[PDB]
């Protein structure tokens, strides 16, 4: 039995966590009160992965909610599924970081990290055989970036063998809701590259593009973006909860997707997306899923794959389908787009198949890409960082909390080295 | 630069003597031949090093390489060649129980000393020979170890925490709050080495009863000044001499480690692989631009993949001379491991870096202002 | 008496075992709950054929099987399925996590602590057994758990038993398609295991079976169930001689000695002739000559490997059903007359022949027509070497840059093990090259 401990920090992390717990709860038939009102036996076969049994025959999610501001905790509690979470896992203080990475990491978060780790240590000790952790947090903010990076560092010190996932929201190219996004982004990326096994990159620009272009929504809100993200997270860990022709735990992906330790930044995607009225026209088949998976505009990371090369990709299908069709479709995708895949990794497409699709759909698929285009994102951030570090635009807010310019220099150097490492393989003819 | 892969064969060991004790390594001058114990009919693997040595028969003198021969072929030659402003990197790549310490230290009491005694005593005698009113020097030393991607201090008292690795923008990677010392004489270096060697973590295994489970580093920063103020500039030279011992690859089938031991071995192997990769990459890169066309487009060397290569960024390549001592054994069990070591040697032995540094700005400022 | 023990490792092994035990239960008239009504109706004979099933006091029949896996999911699918009452509750599941397509995890770190229990169960079965013939090991190259645990298990078995035969059925990586990035590493690292310890390894490729399904059976979207059923038919044809009566019976040992000219060349290709749908079963005679000729067709081979590019070192035919030796001799003479089939000059005898009276059985819901005659052909040829060469290329393309290596090195494996495995594979290729040269 393989258990995943879920952590969520900051406003964005807590919102995505709430939506994610609503989606998974449906798949496994869990009432808002915690009682089980499902129909299929398989819903309870592997309930232990995300949930703990309570004494009253009700299920409590294994989640840790973290913040430095009671407002988000109050919003989560006063919600459709607020009662599902146990009250002891609401760890919070007051006087939030306020978009200051130093406050989140050094000053404010250091006082609260002890309490958080305590809950984590407890939740972890109860599990029979822990697979790994996963953390949701936006890198653009203060509380999210700071406390997430600190918790990741502490946990990796405590649990070196386990797996560390991360569904993090990067700052967008054009859209910018804060003035000091580049500083927090650079420091968080410096911390993440060393102390993580996987890191799924999400961008609000890409999600808005999906909502407008594909789903044809007129007035999308953060609920729809959280819906898409939660669909991806539920898609990733499908094989640890249902049977299938080919299983694939989180590790099997980590092994198959990470050629070298520093290259673990993935681009996620989901299919199908029929836009509420065009489903009657398109016929749902495996080739259609493959086409929509490998499309450029479907990616959630706001980075064109066609500007780089695919180091390696993974496709997790859900539903009843034939293995020959899947294998031949992956082979055809390789052969047709021969120039967008590296030449020294033959057959660089991982495949997993599960036979329990989502409730409302006949078939579905999740795409995880690892390409060289992601460097563009970091490169962009680096430029902005330089544009504010040459003159020390807002440095006095950070240096007042104990940091120094040296740490900024280390972060910039590490980010540039990561970009160069990614650019190493994006070439032709060697 | 250089790596000068000292392919050395030591006497037999009780574990080897339990088996068929037959040496599988021979030579003629610079030619080194290695027989395949499983396929003796095959032509032995042949290599051309100028620095291959054989000390399995110590009392012999016919084609016998004493440690003084090794020092003459590598030690003083490398020292004087790198003396004109270089960084010298001597490190011991080998296997478990492969005699990696006798190369590094050797018989201190005897005249058959390892590389460090000969190098340090020769340097110290050199500076003493050139000690004068207008000619002076200054030597500093430091010791550190890497347990499993964590740096610890051996000279300083017990600090149970792990030192934080930092990156100065100009001076490159370094260790925060690492204890550093100044040294006047060679015997002080010997005492500090004894203390550091005692301080390191050690555990027993089948291949060797006292295998070291950490990667040790010993830095020497050595500065030279001449004070003919009328027509000379003080602090006219400095050199960095790094002496590193690397725990050998843990052949898990031949050791059967379990629990924490296995974990240590795992980390060790990972680190070693990264080091090997760097030594394979760096070589090719420095081989390409130096020989091919002078293009210098871009070449990436994966330093950050491990703490060992990260801390030795200045010393392993770029602007540093280097050195490896391939500590082999004459056993049949180690033929594949020896072949791997000398295959990485084939992916090494030039490295080809450039340097010439260490002026004195303040002393020339006297002439500039006047 | 005659009996053999089946071992299944990994998801592929477990699913092939599901198909195999479905076919055996259908063959011997055993219900999924282990009971046999035939003993109450026939009241005689030996319908509880002891080659596979052990009979208890109450009339239940427990199969002689040992399922092994590292994922609880695949075994739990069986422990709550149709055949939940058939198997002994001891299913030997590692309740930690899968090897994750990693040889080292399956062989060094996690493979331990479970090998002891598997050997204890196998020892109990062997002690319960009398006149044991050998082991039938089912696993898959490329997969981490299959590779690593098959290596460890075979290493222990060669020491514990030694002289008992060990036949291996394995799924080699495909030439073009694949379901993993690190397939070449796992496939190459099993060369030592398959060479030293295994006595005879049968190889099947997914692409070949997909092509057979598409062309012969006329199935447009086949899945793994059809592949497993075909492999189960192959194994049933191999092992039929130990159970049902026949004119010319061939046990496992006499089967073995007629297929291995030298110790290191035990890699025969397998094929099944009358693969045909119910619709096309009509308009067809399916005589002995027709199926014998269809056995040698390049399209019907179970591995993507043209036999016309190599020479046939040996061949063994196993017929089932209404077959007479006259037609078999005529077909053999016709095959020898042909030019396209090239035999080595040092094997004038060529063929081994066996005939069995029991015809093949039709699984309900299957895709194979009911036929009166069938034949399975197992041929040791040189052309298999070509397939290995292809795989070797892939390995090089991933080892020059040391891609994915750190995962293996961080689990106790040394880096030089890769080079050692590659050198062993090259030696095997050289051996297969040398043996095929004509004498002068
Ligand atoms: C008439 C009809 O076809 O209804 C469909 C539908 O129109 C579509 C458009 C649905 C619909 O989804 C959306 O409209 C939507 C809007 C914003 C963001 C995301 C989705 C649907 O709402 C979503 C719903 O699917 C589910 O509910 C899944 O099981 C999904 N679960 C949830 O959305 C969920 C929400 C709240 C609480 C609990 C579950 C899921 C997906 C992956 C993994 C786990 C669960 C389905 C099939 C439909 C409707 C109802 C219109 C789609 O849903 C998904 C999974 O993306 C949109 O893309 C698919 C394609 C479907 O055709
Ligand atoms: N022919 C056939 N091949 C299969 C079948 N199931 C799996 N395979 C092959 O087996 C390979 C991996 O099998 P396994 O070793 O069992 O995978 P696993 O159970 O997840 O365990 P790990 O490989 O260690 O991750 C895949 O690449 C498939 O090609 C099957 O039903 N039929
Ligand atoms: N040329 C030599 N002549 C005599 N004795 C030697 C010679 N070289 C090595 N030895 C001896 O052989 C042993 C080699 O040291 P050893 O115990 O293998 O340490 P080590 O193998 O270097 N530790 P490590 O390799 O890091 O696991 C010592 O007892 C030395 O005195
Ligand atoms: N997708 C999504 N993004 C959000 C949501 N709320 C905030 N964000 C993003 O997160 C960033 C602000 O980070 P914030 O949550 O305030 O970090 P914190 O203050 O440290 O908790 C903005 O750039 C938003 O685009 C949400 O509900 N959904
Ligand atoms: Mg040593
Ligand atoms: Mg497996």
């Amino acid at each position: 039995m393989r258990e995943i401990v879920h952590i969520q920090a900051g406003q964005c992390g807590n919102q995505i966590g709430a939506k994610f717990w609503e989606v998974i709860s449906d798949e496994h038939g869990i009432d808002p009160t915690g009682s089980y009102h499902g129909d299929s036996d398989l819903q309870l076969e592997r309930i232990n992965v995300y949930y703990n049994e309570a004494t009253g025959n009700k299920y409590v999610p294994r989640a840790i909610l973290v913040d430095l501001e009671p407002g988000t905790m109050d919003s989560v509690r006063s919600g459709p599924f607020g009662q599902i979470f146990r009250p002891d896992n609401f760890v919070f203080g007051q006087s939030g970081a306020g978009n200051n990475w130093a406050k989140g990491h050094y000053t404010e978060g250091a006082e609260l990290v002890d309490s958080v780790l305590d809950v984590v240590r407890k939740e972890s000790e109860s599990c029979d055989c822990l697979q790994g952790f996963q953390l949701t947090h936006s890198l653009g903010g203060g509380t999210g970036s700071g406390m997430g990076t600190l918790l990741i560092s502490k946990i990796r010190e405590e649990y070196p063998d386990r797996i560390m996932n991360t569904f993090s929201v990067m700052p967008s190219p054009k859209v910018s809701d804060t003035v000091v996004e580049p500083y927090n982004a650079t420091l968080s990326v410096h911390q993440l590259v060393e102390n993580t096994d996987e890191t799924y990159c999400i961008d609000n620009e890409a999600l808005y593009d999906i909502c407008f272009r594909t789903l044809k929504l007129t007035t999308p809100t953060y609920g729809d973006l959280n819906h898409l993200v939660s669909a991806t997270m539920s898609g990733v860990t499908t094989c640890l909860r249902f049977p299938g022709q080919l299983n694939a735990d989180l590790r099997k992906l980590a092994v198959n997707m990470v050629p070298f330790p520093r290259l673990h930044f993935f681009m996620p995607g989901f299919a199908p997306l029929t836009s509420r009225g065009s489903q009657q026209y398109r016929a749902l088949t495996v080739p259609e899923l493959t086409q929509q998976m490998f499309d450029s505009k479907n990616m959630m990371a706001a980075c064109d794959p066609r500007h780089g090369r695919y180091l390696t990709v993974a496709a997790i299908f859900r539903g009843r389908m034939s293995m020959k069709e899947v294998d031949e479709q992956m082979l055809n995708v390789q052969n047709k787009n021969s120039s967008y895949f590296v030449e020294w990794i033959p057959n660089n497409v991982k495949t997993a198949v599960c036979d329990i699709p989502p409730r409302g759909l006949k078939m579905s698929a999740t795409f995880i890409g690892n390409s060289t285009a992601i460097q563009e994102l970091f490169k962009r951030i680096s430029e902005q960082f330089t544009a504010m570090f040459r003159r020390k635009a807002f440095l006095h807010w950070y240096t007042g909390e104990g940091m120094d310019e040296m740490e900024f220099t280390e972060a910039e150097s590490n980010m540039n080295d990561l970009v160069s490492e990614y650019q190493q393989y994006q070439d032709a003819t060697a | 630069a250089s790596v000068k892969v000292a392919v050395r064969v030591r006497p037999f060991n009780s574990r080897e003597m339990s088996r068929d004790s037959k040496c599988i390594i021979q030579m003629s001058g610079s030619t080194t031949t290695i027989v395949n114990p499983k396929q003796p009919k095959e032509t032995p693997k042949s290599f051309s090093f100028d620095y291959s040595y054989w000390s399995h028969t110590s009392p012999e003198d016919i084609n016998y390489a004493s440690q003084k021969q090794v020092y003459r072929d590598i030690g003083e030659e490398m020292l004087q060649h790198a003396f004109e402003g270089y960084n010298v990197c001597i490190f011991a790549y080998g296997q478990t129980g492969a005699g990696k310490s006798y190369t590094m230290m050797g018989k201190q009491e005897k005249d058959q000393q390892g590389i460090i005694p000969q190098l340090c005593e020769d340097l110290f005698s050199r500076i003493n020979d050139t000690t004068n009113d207008n000619m002076s020097y200054s030597v500093e030393v430091s010791y550190m170890e890497i347990y499993c991607e964590r740096v610890r201090d051996l000279l300083n008292p017990k600090n149970k925490g792990n030192l934080r690795v930092r990156e100065h923008p100009l001076l490159g990677p370094y260790v925060e709050d690492l204890s550093k010392l100044a040294v006047t004489s060679y015997n002080d270096i010997q005492d500090l080495m004894d203390s550091g060697n005692k301080a390191r973590t050690v555990a027993a295994t089948n291949m060797n009863e006292t295998s070291s489970r950490s990667h040790a580093v010993f830095n020497i920063i050595f500065t030279q000044k001449r004070h003919d103020a009328e027509t000379n500039i003080t602090t006219e030279k400095v050199s960095k001499i790094s002496l590193v011992d690397l725990a050998g690859s843990e052949r898990a089938d031949s050791t059967g480690a379990k629990g924490t031991r296995l974990k240590e071995g795992a980390n060790i192997n990972k680190s070693l692989t990264t080091l090997g990769k760097v030594i394979s990459a760096l070589a090719e890169m420095d081989s390409g631009p130096n020989k091919n066309k002078k293009k210098k487009k871009t070449d990436f060397i994966p330093y950050r993949d491990s703490v060992l290569t990260w801390l030795l960024r200045e010393n392993l390549g770029g602007n540093s001379r280097t050195a490896m001592v391939a500590a082999l054994s004459p056993a049949d069990i180690n033929y594949d491991e020896t072949l791997s070591t000398l295959r990485y040697a084939d992916r090494a032995k030039q490295i080809r870096c450039n340097a010439v540094i260490n002026e004195d700005p303040n002393n020339k400022l006297i002439r500039e202002l006047k | 008496m005659r009996e053999c023990i089946s071992i299944h490792v990994g998801q592929a092994g477990v699913q092939i075992g599901n198909a195999c035990w479905e076919l055996y239960c259908l063959e011997h008239g055993i219900q999924p709950d282990g009971q046999m009504p035939s003993d109450k109706t026939i009241g005689g004979g030996d319908d509880s054929f002891n080659t596979f099933f052990s009979e208890t006091g109450a009339g239940k029949h427990v199969p002689r099987a040992v399922f092994v896996d590292l994922e609880p999911t695949v075994i739990d699918e069986v422990r709550t399925g149709t055949y939940r009452q058939l198997f002994h509750p001891e299913q030997l599941i590692t309740g930690k996590e899968d090897a994750a397509n990693n040889y080292a995890r399956g062989h060094y770190t996690i493979g331990k602590e479970i090998i002891d229990l598997v050997l204890d169960r196998i020892r109990k079965l062997a002690d319960q057994c009398t006149g044991l013939q050998g082991f039938l090991v089912f696993h898959s190259f490329g997969g981490g758990t299959g590779s690593g645990f098959t290596s460890l298990l075979m290493e222990r078995l060669s020491v514990d038993y030694g002289k008992k035969s060990k036949l291996e059925f394995s799924i080699y990586p495909a030439p073009q398609v694949s379901t993993a990035v690190v397939e070449p590493y796992n496939s190459i690292l099993t060369t030592h295991t398959t060479l030293e310890h295994s006595d005879c390894a049968f190889m099947v490729d997914n692409e070949a079976i997909y092509d057979i399904c598409r062309r012969n059976l006329d199935i447009e979207r086949p899945t793994y169930t059809n592949l497993n059923r075909l492999i189960s038919q192959i194994v049933s044809s191999i092992t039929a001689s130990l159970r049902f009566d026949g004119a010319l019976n061939v046990d496992l040992t006499e089967f073995q000695t007629n297929l291995v000219p030298y110790p290191r060349i035990h890699f025969p290709l397998a094929t099944y002739a009358p693969v045909i749908s119910a619709e096309k079963a009509y308009h067809e005679q399916l005589s002995v000559a027709e199926i014998t000729n269809a056995c040698f067709e390049p399209a019907n081979q179970m591995v993507k490997c043209d036999p016309r590019h190599g020479k046939y070192m040996a061949c063994c035919l196993l017929y089932r059903g209404d077959v007479v030796p006259k037609d078999v001799n005529a077909a053999i003479a016709t095959i020898k007359t042909k030019r396209s089939i090239q035999f080595v000059d040092w094997c004038p005898t060529g063929f081994k022949v066996g005939i069995n009276y029991q015809p093949p059985t039709v699984v309900p819901g299957g895709d194979l027509a009911k036929v009166q005659r069938a034949v399975c052909m197992l041929s040791n040829t040189t052309a298999i070497a070509e397939a290995w060469a292809r795989l070797d290329h892939k390995f090089d393309l991933m080892y020059a840059k040391r891609a994915f290596v750190h995962w293996y090195v961080g689990e106790g494996m040394e880096e030089g093990e890769f080079s050692e495995a590659r050198e062993d594979m090259a030696a095997l290729e050289k051996d297969y090259e040398e043996v095929g040269v004509d004498s002068v």
